[PDB]
This record gives structure tokens, sequence and C-alpha cells, in this order.
């Protein structure tokens, strides 16, 4: 886009068509129809959950410290 | 003695006892004097004996039946000390109030996870 003093280029991030466009949406449906679910990649939340489930496991304490709740 | 008079005329009965513990705790604070070493945590050492010689007795039977409800006090809120311990044995139905349910305001305050049934 050229304006009367600025251009600007809006670029995008990787190459389009319909050829490529179509088959990630086929994609996106294949993966809905055939519940198909992928892990994300945090370790580190993956090692802090597992760290705080095993914690907190068999901990019993409400039923020790009398909190009535 | 009376409950029992009247189970043998031939009668059913009720029979409510206000507080059983001070029947155990009247005998732990004779039983030193007595001269008997003390047992667990201060209890006279026949806790038991002295508690089975009397549930023993009220009991229904085959010429009359005595239904009874009796009140067993916890001392310091601990339901393993040895005198509920013991008393739980002698019993049919045991219905267990908790503290931590009456503070709620939930009454009456019984503790569905404790009391059972035979």
């Amino acid at each position: 886009e050229v304006q009367p003093g600025n251009v600007t280029v809006l670029a995008d991030t990787a190459i389009r068509g319909q050829d490529l466009d179509e088959a990630r949406a086929m994609e996106a449906k294949r993966k809905a129809e055939e519940h198909i679910s992928s892990s994300h990649g945090d370790v580190d939340y993956a090692q802090a959950s597992a760290e705080l489930a095993k914690a907190i496991a068999q901990l019993r304490v409400i039923e020790l410290t009398k909190k009535a709740m | 003695t009376m409950a029992e008079k009247f189970r043998d005329e031939g009668r059913d009965v009720l029979l409510f006892v206000d507080n059983i513990y001070r029947y155990t705790l009247a005998g732990t604070e004779v039983s030193a004097l007595l001269g008997r070493m003390p047992s667990a945590v201060g209890y006279q050492p026949t806790l038991a004996e002295e508690m089975g010689v009397l549930q023993e007795r009220i009991t229904s039977t085959k010429t009359g039946s005595i239904t009874s409800v009796q009140a067993v006090y916890v001392p310091a809120d601990d339901l393993t000390d040895p005198s509920p311990a013991t008393t739980f044995a002698h019993l049919d139905a045991t219905v267990v109030l908790s503290r931590q349910i009456a503070s709620l305001g939930i009454y009456p305050a019984v503790d569905p996870l404790d009391s059972t049934s035979r």
C-alpha cells in the first residue's frame, strides 16, 4: 500500500495460495472428526504440574487439622 | 436392676442412660486408692471388665426385651481413647457426633461416615 507520504508492506508469515490453505483446512477438519489432540510443548508446566500433583496426593490434611470447611 | 425387673415380668422396656462414661470415670477416680497399678492412660486395669459386666446384662431375652439408648462422652474429642474404644464393641447402632459439623450449625451433628448399624 503506497500512500501520499507513507508506504507499508503488509507481509505475511507463510506462502499463501489455494492449494495450500485448502490442505490446512482439510487437516483441521480431520483432526476434529477423529478426536486427535496434540500435547503442548511446555515441559516446564508439565514438570511443575507433576510435582504438584504428587506432593498433594494422600495428604489428608483437612481430616487432621479439624478445619470445618 | 429396675429395668431387669420390668423385663423379667414379661414386659418390654425402654432404658435411657444419661452418660455411661461417668460410670467408668468414677471407677478411675477410685482405682488407685484401691491399690491397683495404673494402665494405659491412667485408666483402671479392669476397665474392659468393669464395662462388660454392666453392659452384658442390659439385653433383651426370650421372656422380654430392653431397648436402650446410651449417651457416651468421649474425652477431648479423642475417639481412640480407651473408654470409647472399648465401648464401641457393645452396641448395635453407634451414632457419632462431631464438633466440626456442629460448628457449621448443622444439627443434629451426626457424622455419617462414622455412624453405623448392625
